[PDB]
DNA sequence: AAAAAAAAAAAAAAAAAAAAAAAAAAAAAA
DNA sequence: TTTTTTTTTTTTTTTTTTTTTTTTTTTTTT
């Protein structure tokens, strides 16, 4: 009836706008996505970057237009966000490995904020781009942005499992994810064992990932929730610093030397803490308090008092400040597109199968391309050939269409050089496309127009002597290459063998060393 | 009538005339002084009260929401229509002095009827340049001092209320810009309510300060309050945040039926000289396939008639059913096998219990699906024999990225809902494209082998001069387009928000917006579970 | 190389404070009198050319051109640019605007434009006359602040951007106020300016009677119009229209004001009255409202009955700001350096400019024709002895072998290249060849370009309509030739071009007076 | 070459080829250990006491620049505008 | 009459805050 | 010994303010 009002009940409209923006929220900015382990604005950023030619080995760019792009053309929601995420991503205190490399004032641990948008610079690092590895052959979805004028992927083909390795935090509306930051050459060895094995227990993938490594180096305490969020996806972790207690040899004093710090703690908020604790009597024992982080490690000095014992001291530091944190681990991420509490052998089966995907379809990708190359060649191969009556064919043409009409009706001979070539693997090198009714037979060559097309667009400085030996060679290359990829698609054997040799390269190139010590309790 | 063809749902020149009409009313009423004597003003559906009209246009290319043409969503009529009725309307106003006072009698009565049909209230002190009355800075009153006549606007911001500001009646209207989220009073504490935020809202409304013994809802400022959010996810969460204030701290406010929602657009699409606006993402998709039907023609055989418009539709229409149900089903089977379903012979529970039937209509279905493959999976068949029920149920193997799967079809499946669907569209599309088949657009020709290949040039043709803006928030709409669309009385849609159940009402409101999270998580996964599962 | 020196606090200071005066007055404060534009403004113009804002493609967000302007062009931080663009897509500021925008940019009723993420940016259609013959190096080109990139150093505009948009700016010393004006009786100037290099100004002022602002408004007197344009400076009182409307019924009053000066604020104007009114300094107002119902404005002020009206109005002009003095500064940058100039030089400055801009497109044009046609005689040769030619490329082992032996072997000249080349005679070689290569009796010499082009002939271009396309391409090429040559041969045919294009800027955008000028 | 403007105009060309210049729009785009070298630390610190030479001849400079009066800081930017133009 | 002080026009330098949405630890009321 | 309210993430929605610089006017104060 198109009436200008009409009733609605209160409780269908709060039940429609509240779910709509739960799943909107759940599905597209709160949790990652279980395969790159990236969140959709870190994908937008990151693609927005690539599409610029941010790249490791070039010159910086500004801040104000990486975010322009990525505001304008991919991600409608604000610049002040989409900064944030970006030195979120560039600072090396948050990320394990830092997607973004940063040119300017990012914060620091010391609670000092990031420089505005207008001053600092921004590149990918190189580890990013092996995130983004083979992503122009067709290896995953791409989708429409928000005005549908331009695409985005869906996902990145990664090479690296970033969902482990860097780990995730987010706030849904009915879920909420934490992941820890992990060791990229454990991660990589786990993944190796399930390749080898995918009937591997949680016990053996424990023995080549023992456990969480976060940026800033520290001490995780137990070992039993690691093991129930490995079994389960949830556990609580304790992680305490690497704290000491320095005796001086000339005196009887004692000074507590805090050289590190837990994950996600702020040196001036616990500083101001102690502070707070020893001004109001909480702890007893504390003669001074100051920083001496002179850009050599991370130094807190604690004096103690004459009248105290120290480790004393230190024990209530652990059990009243900041010195020591529960990490909530809550593995909930997307898979499938909709939430899932996943363990460590879900995570680590995604990502291999992601792996699976992407190959086999670059593998497709490149048989098609080279397929089609090889098509032209023979076409290009054939007219070489018989250069002088097609010449004469296209001189007494009027206008290139009837120069195509006429390269499409009579079929040529190859010669000695084309029907030498057209020996080796004449089956399983054409396109699939092509119908029987073209391509050689018994001799006669036939044209498809698109060949006729490319003849004629031949130019004159190919037809020396060395060009056609030169076709000859690009023709012999794609057929190896045409061999390699069919094989490598015959065979399930050969795509984990791609597959582990990717890894191996992966570990080989980004290996870092563990930071953070396990202990036993 | 557009060229002799009925349009049920009326269209752009429905909306000319109503416009065109209420404007030559109201002039012509304040111009002779009809509505100072009478102390009342017009307003619509008192002008259309007790009329007989017939609006007959001639458009040389007309463009139809739809196949069935009940709208007519040409831009260009409009306009004319209006500055037609504008002049002549008047014209014959002037001209003709009995019939027009007749006519404004009666419209004088519907509006004293409307005006009894009221209830008591009282002249509000307003917001002025000489008198402020101690309300916010941020607030743009009107000059309106009796409620039930004006109406509160709230909106997101500055931006979208500088946006409001401009356009607006400045006589009725009234915007005050809120400043993002606001408090969740489920979860905020009484004590917590003294905000800059919402006392904000409480100063306008003059409702006091949401007590028990100060709480008045007859001193309210306005009888009509609109929330005017965004057109976007978090517009409906500010949305649902006002709701939850103003059904838990001022119930009787929305018992009396004060509060209503506006429904800004989110796209306005335009395509060379025609414009639209768009609300969501389902009005997109049909206005996407209404493109795609737009003159459009398919043909069976090279010489053949085209097929009916309606018909068409009705096919597009359970194929978009069909492939969504099929994107839902992804993980239980392959796509791939759910859209080759679709061609093949029906298998009904009797063919299951015969062996050879089910071993060659898998055998066929298999090699259709490898012939057709353009990826590395590869297809092959088995059937389980079922010793307790004497059944044969089929299982197609494939491998694909090197990974091995079974997915064996039930005898749930085959009488699943889901199937008889599959069936009910394979019926009707197993000779509707013979080899000869193609489509036309006009001058454009395109010879078609499938049904997919057919709509997919279609969306494309559809989509070549299409431009799409969409809006993030009511700072990005002009003014003036801000006016047309959910403004101007005459032109708006409007929610009126009414509580059906008082108990259903708080235990949603508790549930979705307290502080346990246990509840809201099962109620999000419960209705995403009942989303993912409506076909059986 | 000490890690202390002394330095004096007077040298530092001026050092310091000139570098930052010189700095201001150059670039961000005053304009420049050709193009009539801010480096701010040239480099968002020139940023959104670039990305391709053009008037009839889709609009792009705001964030987009403001980030790509801060990044490449402009070092001095976001939320400034934006200022400049909003000020330029709103209409109440400029006479015609040189952006196009859509969403909440703003009123004159105060309200602020809606943030960065919210609106979108587009050229007018004038701003791309405005740009008009930018690719063809019509203009010098000046690097970014890192090098990386180059930006014009004046646009090679069409329009009198200076005297028609006007300008208002503060430098350290100086600062400009230039009121805007009507673009029709500002070309009309320049015209008779042509028609008349010795004019004076009582001409100019024939055809420019004053200044047009965007708000249509009353100019009450003329004295300061004639200074400001004979000086550089003067003082101008912009008065509203306001009309005492008396009711028919009873003897009541009330003042309507139709419109509003230039740069005045509604909501402090109604705020002003209203504070007025309550310190008693203005007697006689009963009510106060704004009615501005999309159909221009409309502010009434109901009169008490024991008032004149006619006193009150008076009263609200003295007191109120419905009158405001605007006080006209003309400096702006000529020859890099601030000058105060009257409404003469701004029109000779623009005249001047428009032939340095006509004269370099006009070489531009002819260097690109004489290449074209260089590389069309060449492939005309080619398609004339094609069979030898592809003898020799074919038992050639390289591609460079063979334009060895190309440029090597003189090639006879076929019967239409015969009559083709003969006929064009000089008038048509590149300045840079030398008199070695082309003709020599009866004999092509090809140069390495030429036997390049001829290696890159594709064999579509051996069939017979392709051999007739590059005869008429030739042809054609030779009329352009002739017709660049006699524009730059004479003085007289300059100015008609720039008389013919100045006409034809006049014709698409016309626009009819807003303000009035008065005698009073 | 056949001049010294085509000379340098070579040289410059290629001078150019390789080089990459980072402008720092303040101290928050450099990275606190570019600050620590170049003007932090005091191995490699470059600073500048502040002196007063005359204080009459000061407070005339100080005055003029940074008073009021428009006119002699007008006259003094022009003066130095002539002065900078000529010799 | 006279001086001094405040505001606003347009490009520059700087920055500041209020809420949702989960988990999980303090640190007081009860 | 137990409730209750407060801090912290990291993506989202929203706004706000202080100076420099020159003419010109309007207050206000003597």
């Amino acid at each position: 009836l198109a009436r200008e009002i009409t009733p609605v009940n209160i409780e269908e409209e709060l039940k429609s706008s509240y779910l709509d923006y739960a799943m909107s929220v759940i599905v597209g900015r709160a949790l990652p996505d279980v395969r790159d382990g990236l969140k959709p604005v870190h994908r937008r950023v990151l693609y927005a970057m690539n599409v610029l030619g941010n790249d490791w080995n070039k010159a910086y760019k500004k801040s104000a237009r990486v975010v322009g792009d990525v505001i304008g053309k991919y991600h409608p929601h604000g610049d002040s966000a989409v900064y944030d995420t970006i030195v979120r991503m560039a600072q090396p205190f948050s990320l394990r490995y830092m997607l973004v490399d940063g040119q300017g004032n990012f914060g620091s641990i010391d609670g000092d904020s990031a420089a505005a948008m207008r001053f600092t610079e921004i590149r990918l690092a190189k580890i990013a781009h092996e995130l983004m590895a083979d992503l122009e052959k067709e290896t995953v979805d791409f989708v429409d942005n928000y005005d549908g004028t331009e695409k985005i992927p869906d996902v990145m083909p990664t090479k690296i499992p970033n969902l482990l390795v860097n780990g995730s935090s987010g706030i849904a509306v009915g879920m909420a994810t934490n992941i820890p930051p992990h060791n990229l050459t454990e991660v990589i060895n786990g993944c190796l064992a399930y390749i080898d094995d995918e009937d591997i227990s949680i016990e053996g993938l424990m023995e080549h990932i023992p456990g969480p490594d976060f940026p800033t180096a520290a001490i995780i305490n137990g070992r039993r929730g690691i093991e129930e969020a490995y079994r389960t996806g949830r556990g609580k972790v304790y992680i305490r610093a690497r704290a000491e207690v320095e005796v001086d040899a000339k005196t009887g004093r004692e000074t507590i030397i805090v050289h590190e710090i837990p994950y996600q703690v702020n040196k001036a908020r616990l500083i101001e803490k102690i502070a707070e604790l020893v001004k109001e009597k909480r702890v007893e024992g504390i003669s001074a308090l100051r920083d001496e982080s002179d850009k050599d490690g991370m130094r807190i000095v604690i004096e103690v008092k004459r009248d105290a014992v120290g480790e004393v001291v230190l024990n209530n530091l652990y059990s009243q400040t900041q010195l020591q944190v529960s990490f909530g681990i809550n593995m909930v991420a997307l898979h499938h597109g909709q939430p899932k509490i996943m363990n460590l052998k879900d995570i680590i089966a995604a990502f291999v199968r992601h792996r699976r995907e992407v190959v086999t379809r670059r593998t497709i990708f490149e048989l098609r391309k080279a397929r089609d190359r090889a098509h032209i060649l023979e076409a290009l191969a054939v007219a070489l050939a018989n250069i002088d009556p097609i010449i004469e064919l296209i001189r007494h043409a009027p206008t290139p269409a009837e120069a195509k009409t006429a390269l499409v009706a009579n079929p040529w001979q190859l010669g000695n050089v084309a029907a030498m070539l057209e020996r080796a693997g004449d089956d399983a090198a054409r396109p699939e496309w092509l119908e029987p009714e073209f391509g050689v037979r018994d001799g006669l060559y036939y044209l498809t127009e698109q060949q006729a097309q490319a003849i004629l667009d031949l130019r004159l400085q190919k037809l020396t002597g060395l060009e056609h030996e030169k076709l000859l060679d690009e023709y012999k290359e794609l057929l190896d290459q045409i061999a390699e990829l069919l094989r490598i698609l015959g065979s399930a054997d050969r795509l984990m063998e791609v597959i582990r040799e990717e890894l191996e390269l992966v570990r080989e190139q980004f290996g870092d060393k563990r930071r953070t010590e396990i202990t036993a309790n | 009538f557009t060229n002799n063809i009925p349009q049920r749902d009326g269209g752009t020149h429905l909306a000319g005339f109503r416009a065109a009409m209420t404007r030559t009313l109201n002039a012509y009423m304040d111009k002779e002084g009809y509505s100072k004597k009478a102390k009342v003003s017009a307003t619509g559906d008192d002008a259309r009260e007790g009329l007989i009209a017939v609006v007959s246009v001639k458009v040389p290319d007309p463009k139809f929401s739809s196949q069935t043409k009940d709208k007519l969503v040409s831009s260009e009529v409009k306009s004319a229509v209006e500055q037609q009725m504008n002049e002549l309307l008047a014209e014959y106003l002037l001209e003709n002095p009995t019939d027009a006072k007749i006519v404004v009698g009666k419209i004088i009565d519907a509006a004293r009827a409307r005006e009894a049909a009221r209830r008591a209230r009282e002249m509000t002190r307003r917001k002025g340049a000489l008198d402020l009355a101690g309300l916010p800075g941020k607030l743009a009153d009107c000059q309106e001092r009796d409620p039930a006549l004006s109406e509160l606007y709230l909106v997101e911001g500055d931006s979208a209320g500088g946006s409001a500001k401009q356009g607006r009646n400045r006589k009725n209207q009234a915007i005050l810009p809120l400043k993002g989220k606001i408090l969740n009073v489920e979860k905020a504490r009484f004590d917590k309510m003294l905000s800059s935020q919402e006392v904000a809202t409480l100063i306008t409304a003059l409702g006091c300060g949401i007590g028990r013994d100060e709480y008045n809802p007859d001193k309210l400022r306005y009888h009509s309050i609109i929330i005017m959010t965004d057109a976007d996810v978090d517009g409906s969460h500010i949305r649902t945040l006002l709701l939850t204030f103003f059904y838990r701290q001022m119930p009787e406010i929305v018992e009396r039926g004060h509060v209503y929602i506006a429904q800004p657009p989110l796209y306005k699409v335009k395509k060379g000289k025609q414009e639209q606006y768009i609300k969501d993402d389902e009005a997109m998709d049909q206005y996407q396939i209404s493109i795609a039907l737009d003159g459009a023609t398919l043909h069976t055989n090279a010489s053949a008639p085209a097929l009916a418009g309606e018909a068409l539709e009705k096919l597009v229409s359970e194929y978009n059913a069909t492939q969504k149900m099929i994107n839902r089903m992804e993980r239980r089977y392959p796509k791939a096998m759910l859209k080759e379903l679709i061609y093949q012979p029906t298998l009904t529970e009797a063919d299951l219990s015969d062996e050879q039937t089910v071993t060659r209509w898998v055998n066929a279905l298999v090699s259709e699906l490898n012939d057709k493959e353009q990826h590395g999976s590869q297809w092959k068949f088995d059937v389980h024999t079922n010793a307790e029920q004497n059944l044969f149920e089929p299982i197609v193997r494939v491998r694909t990225h090197g990974v091995d799967t079974d997915y064996p079809l039930d005898h749930e499946f085959i009488t699943g809902g889901e199937y008889r669907r599959i069936c009910t569209l394979g019926e009707k599309l197993r000779g509707l494209l013979e080899e000869d088949a193609f489509i036309e657009r006009g001058e454009r020709r395109q010879p078609v082998a499938s049904f997919e290949q057919a709509l997919d040039w279609l969306v494309k043709e559809s989509r070549r001069g299409l431009s799409i803006q969409r809006y993030k928030g009511l700072g990005e709409m002009n003014p003036e387009q801000l006016w047309e669309t959910t403004m101007d009385p005459e032109s708006r849609r409007m929610l009126r928000v009414t509580v059906k159940d008082a108990i259903a009402a708080d235990q949603l409101f508790t549930t979705l917006m307290g502080d346990a999270v246990e509840p809201r998580r099962a109620f999000i996964e419960e209705n995403a579970l009942k989303a993912a599962n409506i076909d059986i």
